[PDB]
RNA sequence: UGCUGACU
DNA sequence: GCCAGAGACAGCGAGTCAGCAA
DNA sequence: CTGTCCTCTGGC
């Protein structure tokens, strides 16, 4: 019974993930305990959650949690299929012992018709945004930028750079060419203010 | 328009030289020296009297710029 | 790969960076034809950036990109059009090149 | 240029 | 194609004064 | 005298 801890501690931690992207989660998944985590839901296919935008209600996300501990490309396509079919557009895979290499270049191949994305399940067993290092993160509104250009009278290369494979850019979801606004709590100056253009 | 308002020091270095190589250039002292051979000295008197016609042209890092005159800018 | 880097080349030349990952994700999708539309389109619509190109950021990336073609694809190979056309140019020391039969 | 001493 | 075997290869504080031999 | 390259080589 530790496998339900850890499906536990990655659904609260996917909840947590699912809210920080802007997503309509209620506080109980939020502050759900692990007596009724189990009392609710065993498997593996019944913890797959889906999640509506605060906007744009049709933009929702398909949260996955495959069998195969090592997925591949069929794996991907049978439920590639459900998300055509369901008419959705976003997913996030979790699987347990990685995804064979071709799957990788397969999920970044499907074009901005189904973006997929992949999360290793010891990535999850903690919310590294909760760290005491890590500043917040926070996505720019693509009218933001602008003007934030224009105050600094920059370009858009000449911005410090976040890899497009950071952990906390994957967190996010953070596509490339988005910039984003950091408050790193300094010990200096309190609340200091950074950006980074995703690449 | 949007930079600072004061003379950094850097500028006043900058001001004080150039109005004091034109001086010793046989320049008009606009500032009644009162029998002082320095050329420095007098182009302190110059700062200090507000008559330097020079106009600092602060360069931004993308090529813009804005010109302050030595009269507008406080001096600290 | 020769077509592919370069695209990425034309427009590194001109500053644009998402183009370099939007260039490989274009052909990894999918030559010259389906490159050279987006690449052109790139290159007209982001010139007047020829004076902002000599920035860190974009000299890494097109430093980046030709270490990994000298690197990776120069090695001696089983030549695609003719299956036989390694003439193995081998080198010695300096001031000496062999090639064999 | 070299090499052998020496100074802070 | 995956990653050891290497085997080159490059770096190694600042300034100053002499003499002697080639 | 150390650490990365980094260009093979070699085996697989
Ligand atoms: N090779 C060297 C030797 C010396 N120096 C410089 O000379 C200073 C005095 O040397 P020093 O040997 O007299 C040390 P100090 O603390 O003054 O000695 P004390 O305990 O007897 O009072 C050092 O601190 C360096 O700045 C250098 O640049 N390269």
């Amino acid at each position: 019974e530790e496998e339900t801890y850890r499906l536990w501690k990655i659904r609260k931690t996917i909840m947590q993930l699912c809210h920080d992207r802007g997503y309509l989660v209620t506080q109980d998944e939020l502050d759900q305990t692990l007596e009724e985590f189990k009392a609710q839901s065993p498997r593996r296919t019944d913890l797959t959650v889906l999640v509506a935008h605060n906007d744009d209600p049709t933009d929702q996300m398909f949260v996955f949690f495959p069998e195969e501990p090592k997925v591949g490309i069929k794996t991907i396509k049978v439920y590639c299929q459900r998300m055509q079919e369901e008419n959705i557009t976003r997913a996030l895979i979790v699987v347990q012992q990685g995804m064979t290499p071709s799957a990788k270049q397969s999920l970044v191949d499907m074009a901005p018709k189904y973006i997929l994305e992949q999360f290793l399940q010891q990535e999850l067993l903690i919310n590294i945004t909760e760290h005491e290092l890590v500043p917040e993160h926070v996505v720019m509104t693509k009218e933001e930028v602008t003007e934030l250009l224009a105050r600094y009278k920059l370009r858009e290369n000449q911005l410090p750079r976040i890899q497009a494979g950071d952990p906390v850019a994957r967190y996010f979801g953070i596509k490339r060419g988005q910039v984003v606004k950091i408050i790193r709590p300094s010990e200096t100056a309190g609340r200091y203010i950074t950006y980074r253009l995703v690449q | 328009r949007i930079t600072t308002p004061y003379m950094t020091k850097y500028e006043r270095a900058r001001v004080l030289g150039t109005r004091a190589l034109q001086i010793a250039m046989c320049a008009p002292v606009m500032v009644e020296l009162e029998g002082e051979t320095d050329p420095l000295l007098i182009a302190m008197k110059e700062l200090k009297a507000r008559k330097i016609p020079i106009i600092i042209r602060r360069y931004l890092p993308d090529g813009s710029y804005e010109d302050w005159g030595v009269d507008e800018l406080i001096i600290t | 790969v020769i077509h592919l880097l370069l695209c990425q080349l034309r427009v590194l030349e001109v500053g644009a960076l998402q183009a370099v990952y939007e260039l490989e994700r274009i052909l990894n999708r999918f030559i010259r034809e389906e490159l050279e539309q987006y690449t052109t389109e790139i290159v007209q619509n982001n010139l007047l950036g020829s004076q902002g190109a000599h920035v860190k950021n974009v000299c890494e990336s097109k430093s980046k990109l030709i270490a990994l073609f000298w690197k990776a694809h120069m090695n001696a190979k089983r030549c695609p059009h003719c299956k036989t056309g390694r003439s193995v140019v081998r080198k010695e020391h300096n001031s000496k090149l062999t090639i064999t039969f």
